[PDB]
């Protein structure tokens, strides 16, 4: 009878990137998901497949908790069937996904006056990502028809971009902490049940 | 590519100790990497996910740790059904790569090994071919050299060996070395030797038989 | 409850083909990536090939590039390996694997393997089914046996006296000569007393061509 | 690749970086305007360097994708916005020539006095003394000393660097694929590659004359009203048929005749709305005046200012020891932050001036949406249109009846109008046909048809045949008094407060359409009416993305610059105008001259 931790995902003292989410595993808990519900202190939070009106009474095989860091305007691009920069290289949700997607602001956190530059985005890539797919890649983008020889000159960019943050910023351009919860039922232990 | 190196090979402890493997990669991989383990003659299963997470229903004592080039992996508990052979294996870019493999053995008191030799028989002499078998029984550890001698000539290509798995009621080896040579071959010489050199002689013991 | 079972396993002749398939219960298939890795006799395993959970990008090892052919069908929950041009290299057994987590898990599609099938052995071979020979190994405490030799396929199971015989027997793996064919030798060690007095007989029997072959020892 | 999708690869990239760079130029420019400080200077020099050299290396590497191999409009107008060579074509010392010309010309405006005869030491500058004496004193002699002297002192300076200002700039336009530097200015009109939308460079004059020969009787009726004022104020210095001397006019180049209201005033007895002393009555700061208009413009339906907006705008002089500017100013530092700029007080004309810069905050809020090189208004003459329609909306006496501010037994007269209409005439109408003149006269001298040794002989002609004046001092060719105004000595153009002051009557009556208005145009309160609201939104979100025509129909259904609402207008005031004067002469003569 342990209680899941939560102030690892949600109590973090630091968060992880766009393109570089991080992810951990829960098991083995008694998680209630009632009292994340009824907290009052997260702005977003949208559950699809399942309802969190008190449906704190099943079970699953294993918790997937994913967590990052983007803006304000682009909190609504991690949903299902969304389009745009984060959506197609950075984060990307499956069509069909059954979870939770919680976000809150951390302007009072995550914001530095002078900018803080400590959060980035892929802005080019060949192609887009694939659910749950995670790349870190430093490959230069060949925007032209010439080989760019590893250097950042004429069509040749850097894919990845950093984020400015200021505290004096709208509520559209303030950052903004989402965890993803995905659950997992397999054909056997079935452990995260959480009465 | 990226090459997975796995140092030492083997591995020999005793109940209650603790032990570490390590593992290393040639290439930057991050935190994609596995831990698995294997039984003779079952399938592997795996005991760690990428480098630091364990599996649903492995006992809590196996611990991974490490990224970027060199991995380990802490057993701290030995139990009876803690003896196996464990691989790591790379997912960061296809080709994915595995290693070479370490087994983890049983410790125990150096013990030197009975040696006997057995001519041909003539039964397998009417056919042509001629086969002389040497064997070692009840030694300790698993490494041990065999050499053939035919008039004092050494024998390369033209013998194989084998051994056998540790024991259970004392934890032994066994190995068996066969030397084959034609009919008209095996008439031409007289005399032959067959050469153990183990730990547990201070001296290698040659076995010899006069045709 | 998560099984997965391999099945398409034989004896084959080089430069022919061979198809493997492997079925799952247990779980969402159209999810998952799968994976194929084979082990060699004696020695560690090996990465084959790798397909997606969609099936879009295809992936294999250099040693058997433009031969296999890895392929999908969630469709009817199951996953196939094509083998073409076999060589002596490419004798086996071939484990059916799936990864842990759902579509890329964590990073471009590959993760650990968290499922393993029982594995089928493929062998690849020129020569055929031929019966096996036995040797006496007389003693010269005393320890005799028996050779069993120029034997295929796998395996041949070696008994003493009757089953009655099973205290210092040992049997040893099989070993593969240069001419195609198998032999091990297995043995026994008695005391000295026993010579003259006890007379010691080992059964060899070969299930695929259904021969026992019974020899008796003598000083 | 097709040469259109590294075209948006390079866009993209580009504003990216430009979002940042300009975010960070406007709030050091901010810090510093609203906290002056040397290293406030240095930062936002520091800011602006940094600005100007990406944009410059921006529009080089841009001058590498040719014009013909982009089809996509939004594309295309950002790579024409981008790839602008501008004064860069010629060689360096002749920029450092114009850059030499252009800060002496500037600091001698600024800088340049008039010592008064047998004082050395007491010399005034243009502001405020002779501002003073332009705006408050109308003596004759006064004025004509302080005319002659500012003409004197200051146009004879800048003869000679005017002409060399105007043959450099020539070079750097025809240099450019330009006819010439007015080309250069009417450029900014020119819309290509849209049908249904076209805009050629040639058709601005046609407009702007067909314009004004529609605007001249009105002109015509105000002229014969205030020369009958002026000859019952000046006697024996202006004649029945004559123009008018040009030191009386209340300004220093008769630009605007509002100063002459108190020598033209119909009905001086009945005074006009004030409602300061009902303000200090209440009670009213300048956070009661700002919740206000925040509560006209979300009845409207736009909606309210951020919390980073009542967190961040000065509303009020710091005072003490913190010194800012307090020209009113609306910015938009990019990245969603909108600030106001205003040291307001509790008056009325404060009350207005914070819905005119509330009116461009709304706008500059509309437009975030677009990228970075489309956040601006269709053209030049969009943006203040919009400022000052929110402004006559705010004026009528309905809407201070309806806050409290004016007692609900207040009963209005048609005298009290026809004073408010005179006021806004004498403003509106008159700087028009200057405003024409001055544009003809720089598009001729700039074009050629203007030999310089006539200049000033070509300068005061047209006063008398369009604007109806003479000069009280013959000039000779040393004057060069045309220079002596800001906007001629300092390179701006000046066509845009033409057609600025009639967009805005084409809005408003538009708007007072949509909130179903009965009654005089100059009575109308929109308040209360989402239609409008959402009529003026549709036009303020596009921004630059689309041609200017096409933004103004979306308003007002029409594509083209139209006068007819300013006379709908001024209808009132023309009707009474044309009962006052009867009995006098319309016309002008133009040998008449008070030096004779
Ligand atoms: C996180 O920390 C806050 C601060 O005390 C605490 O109230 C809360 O229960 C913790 N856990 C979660 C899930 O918010
Ligand atoms: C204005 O600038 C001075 C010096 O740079 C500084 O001491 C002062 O705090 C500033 N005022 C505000 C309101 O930031
Ligand atoms: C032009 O490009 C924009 C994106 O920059 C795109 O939204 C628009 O559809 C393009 N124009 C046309 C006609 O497709
Ligand atoms: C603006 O209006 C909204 C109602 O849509 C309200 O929630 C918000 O608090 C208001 N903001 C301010 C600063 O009054
Ligand atoms: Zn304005």
């Amino acid at each position: 009878t342990n209680l899941c931790p939560f102030g690892e995902v949600f109590n973090a003292t630091r968060f992880a990137s766009v393109y570089a989410w991080n992810r951990k595993r829960i098991s083995n808990c008694v998680a209630d998901y009632s009292v994340l519900y009824n907290s009052a202190s997260f702005s977003t939070f949208k559950c699809y497949g399942v309802s969190p009106t008190k449906l704190n009474d099943l079970c699953f095989t294993n918790v997937y908790a994913d967590s990052f860091v983007i803006r304000g305007d682009e909190v609504r691009q991690i949903a299902p069937g969304q389009t745009g920069k984060i959506a197609d290289y950075n984060y990307k949700l499956p069509d069909d996904f059954t979870g939770c997607v919680i976000a809150w602001n951390s302007n009072n956190l995550d914001s530095k006056v002078g900018g803080n530059y400590n959060y980035l985005y892929r802005l080019f890539r060949k192609s887009n990502l694939k659910p749950f797919e995670r790349d870190i890649s430093t490959e230069i983008y060949q925007a032209g028809s010439t080989p760019c020889n590893g250097v950042e000159g004429f069509n040749c960019y850097f894919p990845l971009q950093s984020y400015g943050f200021q505290p004096t910023n709208g509520v559209g351009y303030q950052p903004y902490r989402v965890v993803v919860l995905s659950f997992e039922l397999l054909h056997a232990p079935a452990t995260v049940c959480g009465p | 590519d990226i090459q997975m190196t796995q140092s030492p090979s083997s591995l020999s402890a005793s109940v209650g100790d603790r032990v570490t493997i390590t593992c290393r990669a040639s290439q930057s991989i991050s935190s994609y990497l596995n831990w698995y383990q294997q039984k003779p003659g079952k399938a592997p299963k795996l005991l760690i996910y990428a480098a630091s997470s364990l599996q649903s229903g492995v006992p809590s004592r196996f611990s991974g740790s490490g990224s970027g080039t060199d991995f380990t992996l802490t057993i701290s508990s030995l139990q009876p059904e803690d003896f196996a052979t464990y691989y790591c294996q790379q997912s960061y870019s296809t080709p994915l790569t595995f290693g070479g493999g370490i087994k983890v053995d049983i410790k125990r008191t150096v013990a030197a090994p009975s040696v006997f030799i057995f001519p041909p028989s003539d039964e397998q002499l009417k056919s042509g071919t001629a086969s002389v078998v040497c064997l070692l029984n009840n030694f300790y550890p698993r490494e041990a050299k065999v050499q053939w001698k035919v008039d004092n000539a050494l024998q390369s290509g033209n013998s194989q060996e084998s051994v056998t798995e540790q024991d259970s009621k004392d934890s032994t080896y066994s190995l068996s070395s066969t030397l084959t040579l034609s009919k008209a071959d095996y008439e031409k010489h007289k005399v032959y030797a067959c050469e153990v050199t183990h730990q547990g002689l201070s001296s290698p013991v040659t076995k010899s038989f006069n045709r | 409850q998560v099984q997965l079972q391999e099945s398409g396993g034989g004896v084959v002749q080089p430069g022919r083909s061979l198809r493997l398939s492997c079925a799952a219960s247990g779980f969402t298939f159209s999810r998952y990536g799968m994976h194929w890795v084979r082990q060699a006799p004696g020695k560690g395993l090996e990465w084959v090939a790798v397909i997606w959970y969609d099936g879009s990008n295809k992936y294999y090892a250099d040693s058997v590039k433009g031969r296999f052919t890895i392929s999908r069908d969630n469709s009817k929950n199951t996953l196939y390996l094509q083998m073409n041009s076999l060589r002596a290299d490419d004798t086996a057994v071939y484990y059916c694997a799936k990864q842990e987590g759902t579509y890329c898990s964590g990073g471009s599609c590959y993760s650990g393997l968290d499922y393993w099938g029982q594995g089928t052995l493929v062998t690849v071979s020129s020569a055929s089914t031929k019966g096996p020979s036995v040797f006496p190994l007389a003693p010269s405490t005393a320890a005799l046996g028996c050779l069993v030799k120029d034997y295929f396929p796998e395996p041949v199971t070696v008994s003493w006296n009757s089953g009655a015989l099973t205290s210092g027997v040992h049997t040893f793996p099989a070993v593969l000569q240069s001419s195609g064919l198998y032999s091990l030798s297995s043995v026994v060690t008695v005391p000295s007393s026993s010579l003259g007095t006890q007379t010691y007989i080992c059964n060899v029997n070969h299930k695929p061509s259904n021969t026992k072959v019974d020899k008796r020892v003598e000083p | 690749s097709t040469i259109e999708e590294q075209a948006k690869t390079f866009l993209d990239k580009f504003n990216h970086e430009a979002e940042d760079l300009f975010y960070q130029s406007s709030l050091a420019s901010w810090n510093y305007n609203t906290n002056i400080t040397e290293e406030n200077v240095q930062n936002m020099n520091n800011a602006g360097d940094k600005w100007s050299a990406f944009l410059k290396e921006q529009s080089t590497l841009a001058q590498m994708y040719p014009l013909q191999e982009i089809q996509n409009l939004t594309v295309k107008l950002q790579l024409q916005a981008l790839q602008q060579n501008g004064s860069s074509v010629l060689s360096e010392d002749k920029s450092k020539r114009l850059n030499t010309i252009l800060n002496t010309m500037s600091t001698i405006y600024s800088t340049g006095k008039v010592c008064n005869p047998d004082n050395p030491q007491e010399c005034l500058l243009l502001e405020p003394g002779l501002n003073e004496i332009m705006a408050n004193s109308l003596d004759y002699n006064e004025r004509l000393w302080a005319w002659e002297s500012w003409r004197s002192e200051v146009g004879k300076q800048l003869r000679p660097l005017y002409e060399e200002y105007v043959v450099l700039k020539n070079e750097m336009a025809r240099a450019n694929h330009y006819e010439d530097y007015g080309d250069y200015w009417r450029g900014d009109y020119e819309v290509n590659g849209v049908d249904g939308y076209d805009y050629s460079r040639g058709q601005l004059i046609e407009d702007v004359e067909h314009t004004f020969e529609e605007i001249k009787p009105l002109y015509e009726h105000l002229h014969a009203y205030v020369r009958a004022k002026l000859m019952n104020a000046y006697p024996s210095y202006i004649s029945p048929i004559g123009c008018l001397p040009a030191h009386l006019l209340g300004d220093m180049w008769g630009r605007f005749w509002t100063n002459l209201y108190s020598l033209t005033v119909p009905f001086g007895q009945k005074p006009n709305i004030d409602v300061t002393d009902a303000m200090v009555d209440q009670a009213w700061d300048a956070q009661r005046i700002f919740k206000e208009a925040e509560k006209f413009f979300v009845s409207v339906g736009l909606p309210n200012m951020t919390q980073g907006f009542w967190e961040n705008s000065m509303l009020t002089d710091p005072g003490n020891v913190q010194k800012a500017v307090c020209h009113p100013t609306a910015w938009d530092l990019g990245k969603g932050d909108f600030r106001i700029l205003m040291c307001t007080k509790v008056t009325m004309d404060d009350f207005l001036t914070a819905h005119h810069e509330m009116g461009h905050i709304q706008y500059d809020m509309a437009y975030a949406a677009q990228p970075f090189l489309l956040r601006n208004g269709a053209n030049e003459g969009f943006h203040e249109a919009v400022g000052e329609i929110m402004s006559l909306s705010a004026a009528t006496p309905k809407h201070l009846k309806s806050i409290g501010l004016l007692s609900p037994d207040f009963q209005e007269d048609n005298e009290t109008e026809i004073n408010f209409l005179l006021k806004q005439a004498l403003t509106i109408v008159g700087t028009l046909p200057f405003t024409y003149m001055l544009e003809k006269w720089r598009w001729m001298v700039f074009k050629g048809e203007i030999p310089k040794d006539q200049w000033m002989k070509k300068w005061w002609e047209m006063k008398r045949e369009i604007v109806g004046v003479v000069e009280p001092v013959p000039h000779d060719e040393t004057y060069c008094d045309p220079a002596s105004l800001f906007h001629v000595s300092n390179d701006y153009s000046f066509i845009r407060y033409y057609t600025r002051t009639l967009y805005q009557f084409q809005f408003q009556e538009a708007l007072c359409q949509a909130a179903k208005h009965e009654g005089p145009l100059h009575k109308c309160d929109i308040s209360n009416s989402t239609e409008a609201g959402q009529k003026l939104f549709n036009m303020l979100r596009l921004g630059k993305s689309e041609p200017w025509t096409l933004a103004l129909e979306n308003v007002v259904g029409a594509k083209n610059m139209n006068v007819r609402p300013l006379l709908n207008y001024f209808e009132p005031l023309f009707t009474w105008l044309k009962d006052q004067n009867k009995n006098s002469f319309v016309g002008w003569s133009t040998d008449w001259s008070p030096y004779a």
